[PDB]
């Protein structure tokens, strides 16, 4: 709302992170970690 | 020993023990010790709701030690001091004791009631979300229905009693805030349960006169039946209780003491009983009620009396008003008992109409018992209607509005009269008036800010947290606001001080506003009057136009405004079908016609007020549901007034049969994409030619964005409605010749000084240059960029030249470059947005596949950044272009659409740095931080040249890393890329630059 391209901030460190994806009922969805570049599809557009 | 001795002291506050020596000395004590300490700790004093008991009662004696007598005002201010910064880190869950014993004090606007205004006004304005969300506002939770309810009297208390009170300017100005956070605070559709207005009145409850009236006893045979079924059914509820009935007196029997079968049932309780039926009675018969036996006959109660079976509203509302004299009753006989004393009240001494329903419900049930025994008997008694609607707050608040609207249409229609007439200083109303200038104007302006979302909300789309409002809610609000414009309309003049107030709430209402529902199925006298409205509006501009060949200063200082911000709102929210049509459409488009006439007029008048019109007739475009222009197939066109109408229809309307006979001052579309073609090839300046740049344009970058989804070139979603040829043709190539001619402007005129209105119309071509060809990168981007380098390396090197050399001619030079540095600093900031808008929306096609155009274009921005962060001069003129024209407004509006300085890095090194860092291989990064280092030891550009070629050698290797392992294998997979820059002239040359690149914009970062 305030235009921050950041959704978060100053997140502590801590123990970690982990990818994580919560689907609700009757929803399906594909989730690609980035085991291969060759099927990780916009990475080049802002991830690369 | 703290709150027992200021305990002590609010007792001693009475006026006989006030002048006691130690007296004073308890007050001085307290003022000087104990508060202070008080304060301090007030802010630990938060939560603390486990002991909100004493809480409470200490609440209460601070505030009866402010209110206590016989202090100095420096004391009177400490404890006011402890009561805000006590009040300001409390839970407002154990205020609402506080609230309501305050009740009795707001309203009487006393000397003494300023600062209880004061606290209350800082207690809502801290507690916002906690009365208007239903969402429980962190762990305080939500407001409670006596919390609603005691807010919503307090705002009409304080309402009425200043409305009738004399206008006083502190008064006024201290107490507006609270009224306006009371206001905010309050949902807009709170519906108390007790609704109905008594309209009465400390607490004094007058009972109702019975026994002077004589008590008919025709129906004895009920009267007595009841009086004894009274105590026949209190013996079914202990029964119920499970307790039976005992014969003598016993303190172990909660049962009556003598509560005997028939048999053994004495008649001295039994003839002492029945007075409470009496009395009850004797009120609803004093009442206008009167009471008919339709029906004609006749130790527990065989028949069963229960009061948890449904009834006729009206009637279940006359039973209401008699438990109300029931309640009423009970306060005055107690406070007969507590006005003895002087000092404080009965916690449930308030109004009926005010008091719960937990304790309502003793008077309640009575009142039911009652009129249910009535009710299976057959006693038929005859002499609201309110629903929830009217029972909303906004409702009601709206009504009072329109109340205030009448009155205030009469004394300033005595005020012109008087103002006519000489001059009549002493009004008869100038307390009204000074009211609904002060206060009320503030009052509707912050509430319909605060509440915009809940009105504008329909109840297919939720708008909002609020759900929707009524559709007659939706016609007071657009009549309230036809009728502000009606007064408007001729009383501009007057009361010119609160015209910047009158313009603002006229700018509030237009927006929150669903006119679709107000023209569909609305009032007829809503909808003439804003038709009206529209009406007078068009010939009140036909009446400047041909004045230009009192009107003057309302239409530039309300109307254009206002009406401008109305197209707006109407193109928002998709109004223009359903606004502008018939004699709407009419008006609007007489409304072009003048807009448009003034082409020929050249004056000082028509020059400064030209863009203020281009405005206007933008918003005019955008809100515009036909096409004006190319009309050859504006009979395709639904919403058009030939095809809404008969032929016969558009006679009476005064349609000539020929669309383009009305108009035929405004061109085609066509030509005008010639006219302005031309116009740009030929190098017409802004001075040369104002009216078709200041005008023609907005009719432009308006026109073609809203009828170019219905076009052709965007097939309609429904191919039956998108069977008849679209009323509009334009397509891609349209808007590409449109803003290739802007730019040819725009590269035309760029020496011209003052050319202030560069930055509208890049305002105005900022929508209109996305949606644009590929190929305009080559056409008119690398050129335009280039020249300005060229230009602003030119204004650097005598920047450098004039810094070299020492004198004062030196420094008067410095000054001349730097008031070109602005003027460069003013193209620059014109030309930056519509370049952010192309590289945006083209930046993954060039990602995905590289352009050499985009590269070029890529270091052009880099040298420019370059020269911007070398250049002290660039940076200050910018910063001084920024506060003068209020550019960081604009820039942020850029961003948000996609800092004061981010403007030159954002079009450099922050959007389009990916088109040039994917230049150099994933391998060379070891040269540009080899690169990177030679800037940190401030070597030139071919020194560092020098060293790439020297340490060429010093690349990494695929082998090295996994990471260089996949990234060398993603560019090599990229499919524009190809082997030929592996050549060493072209890895040194885009390593310089990325490393160039890099070094700059962190020495921005940090010098």
């Amino acid at each position: 709302d305030s235009g921050s391209e950041t959704a978060f901030r100053e997140i502590e460190i801590g123990d970690g992170f982990l990818p994580v994806c919560s689907l609700g009922p009757g929803q399906v969805g594909h989730l690609n970690l980035g085991q291969d570049v060759s099927s990780l599809r916009f990475f080049a557009i802002c991830g690369l | 020993g703290f709150l027992p001795d200021m305990r002590a002291a609010a007792s001693l506050d009475t006026a006989t023990f006030s002048t006691t020596e130690m007296a004073l000395a308890l007050n001085r004590y307290l003022c000087l010790a104990v508060l202070p300490l008080i304060t301090k700790c007030a802010p630990l004093f938060a939560g603390t709701e486990h002991r909100a008991i004493m809480v409470d009662s200490m609440l209460h004696t601070v505030y009866r030690l402010s209110r206590g007598r016989s202090l100095t005002k420096a004391q009177r201010d400490v404890i006011e001091d402890c009561l805000m910064a006590l009040c300001r880190y409390i839970r407002p869950s154990m205020l609402q004791h506080l609230l309501r014993r305050l009740v009795f004090d707001v309203p009487i606007l006393n000397e003494f009631a300023k600062m209880p205004l004061k606290l209350l006004t800082n207690h809502y304005e801290r507690c916002w979300k906690y009365y208007c969300l239903p969402t429980g506002w962190a762990n305080f939770g939500v407001t409670s229905e006596e919390e609603l309810h005691l807010t919503r009297k307090l705002f009409w208390g304080i309402f009425d009693s200043l409305a009738h009170k004399k206008y006083d300017q502190e008064l006024y100005r201290m107490a507006m805030p609270c009224l306006c956070a009371i206001a905010g605070a309050l949902p807009p559709d709170y519906v108390d349960a007790s609704y109905s207005s008594k309209a009465e009145k400390n607490f004094d409850p007058r009972p109702v006169e019975t026994l002077n009236v004589i008590i008919p006893e025709k129906l004895d045979s009920f009267i007595n039946k009841f009086a004894e079924y009274t105590h026949e059914k209190w013996a079914f509820d202990k029964i119920q209780n499970n307790w039976s009935y005992g014969e003598n007196v016993d303190e172990e029997l909660k049962t009556h003491p003598m509560l005997r079968p028939y048999k053994t049932f004495s008649e001295k309780d039994k003839e002492i009983y029945r007075w409470p039926i009496k009395e009850s009675l004797k009120a609803m018969i004093a009442w206008e009620w009167t009471i008919e036996k339709a029906r004609e006959g006749e130790y527990n109660p065989q028949p069963p009396d229960l009061s948890g079976v449904t009834l006729s509203r009206e009637l279940q509302a006359m039973a209401e008003q008699l438990a109300e004299n029931y309640h009423n009753t009970w306060g005055r006989k107690k406070k007969q008992e507590l006005e003895a004393k002087g000092g404080g009240t009965h916690p449930l001494l308030v109004p009926y109409d005010t008091l719960t329903a937990k304790e309502k419900a003793r008077d309640r049930e009575k009142a039911q018992e009652l009129l249910k025994f009535l009710q299976m008997n057959g006693y038929a008694v005859t002499r609201l209607d309110t629903s929830s609607i009217e029972k909303r707050f906004a409702f009601g608040f709206l009504q009072q509005l329109l109340r205030w609207m009448d009155i205030s249409q009469e004394f300033i229609a005595h005020l012109e009269a008087v103002v006519s007439s000489g001059r009549v200083e002493k009004s008869p109303h100038e307390q009204e008036i000074k009211f609904f200038a002060k206060i009320l104007l503030p009052l509707i302006n912050q509430y319909f800010t605060n509440h915009c979302l809940y009105f504008l909300s329909t109840p297919a789309k939720v708008l909002g947290s609020g759900g929707h409002a009524s559709n007659k809610e939706k016609e007071m609000i657009t009549s309230l606001f036809c009728k502000l414009a009606a007064l408007v309309r001729h009383r501009v003049s007057l009361f010119g001080t609160d015209a910047p107030a009158v313009v603002n709430c006229l700018h509030i209402l237009a927006r929150s506003l669903d006119a679709r529902t107000v023209m569909k199925s609305g009032p007829e006298i809503v909808k003439a009057g804003l038709r009206s409205f529209f009406e007078s509006a068009s010939e009140d501009i036909e009446k400047m136009v041909e004045n230009l060949r009192q009107n003057l200063t309302y239409t530039t200082v309300a109307l254009l405004p206002v009406l401008t911000t109305l197209f707006q709102h109407i193109a928002q929210h998709q109004f223009g079908d359903d606004v502008i049509l018939d004699d709407v459409q009419v008006s609007c488009y007489r409304t072009l016609c003048s807009i448009y006439s003034l082409g020929t007029t050249k004056n000082t008048y028509v020059e400064k007020l030209r863009p203020a019109l281009g405005e206007c007739l933008a918003r005019l475009a955008a809100a515009m549901p036909v096409a004006f222009l190319e009309p050859q197939l504006n009979e395709y066109n639904a919403c058009s007034v030939y095809t809404t109408k008969s032929p016969r229809e558009r006679a009476i309307l005064g349609l000539p049969n020929s669309v383009e006979e009305m108009c035929p001052d405004i061109p085609v579309l066509d030509r005008l994409m010639a006219d302005i073609g031309g116009l740009a090839e030929s190098g017409a300046r802004y001075t040369e030619m104002p009216h078709v740049i200041e005008i023609t344009l907005p009719m432009l970058c308006s026109y073609l964005p809203r009828w170019w989804e219905r076009g052709p070139e965007a097939p309609p979603p429904a191919l039956p409605a998108g069977a008849p040829p679209p009323c509009t043709a334009v397509t891609s190539d349209h808007l590409n010749s449109l803003l290739g001619n802007i730019l040819r402007i725009i590269v035309n005129n760029l020496g011209i000084d003052e050319a202030t209105w560069m930055k509208r119309l890049a305002v105005f071509a900022q929508p209109i240059v996305s949606r644009a060809r590929p190929e305009l990168l080559h056409s008119h981007f690398i050129p335009t960029i280039g020249r300005l380098r060229k230009r602003a390396g030119k204004v650097v090197a005598e920047e450098e030249q004039l810094r070299l050399e020492a004198k004062a001619e030196a420094e008067e030079g410095e000054l001349l470059v730097r008031d070109e540095f602005s003027v460069l600093c003013r193209d620059l900031y014109a030309l930056y947005p519509l370049l952010i808008r192309y590289v945006d929306n083209n930046r993954a096609h060039w990602l995905t596949e590289p352009n050499a155009n985009a590269e070029e274009l890529f270091r052009m921005v880099g040298e420019i950044f370059i020269y911007w962060s070398k250049s002290h001069n660039f940076k200050r003129e910018e910063q001084n272009f920024v506060v003068q024209n209020e550019i960081n407004n604009m820039s942020f509006l850029t961003a948000d659409s996609k800092s004061v300085q981010t403007s030159l890095i954002v079009a450099t090194l922050k959007k389009m740095l990916p088109i040039g860092l994917n230049m150099c291989a994933p391998t060379d990064q070891d040269l540009i931080m080899l690169a990177k280092t030679r800037y940190a030891l401030k070597d030139t550009d071919e020194e560092v040249r020098e060293f790439l070629q020297n340490n060429l050698h010093l690349q990494g290797k695929v082998e090295g890393s996994p990471s260089l392992r996949w990234q060398m294998a993603l560019y090599r997979g990229l499919p524009g890329r190809e082997e030929d820059a592996d050549d060493p002239e072209k890895i040194v040359r885009r390593v310089q630059e990325v490393s160039a690149v890099l070094y700059h914009l962190e020495q921005t970062e940090h010098p």
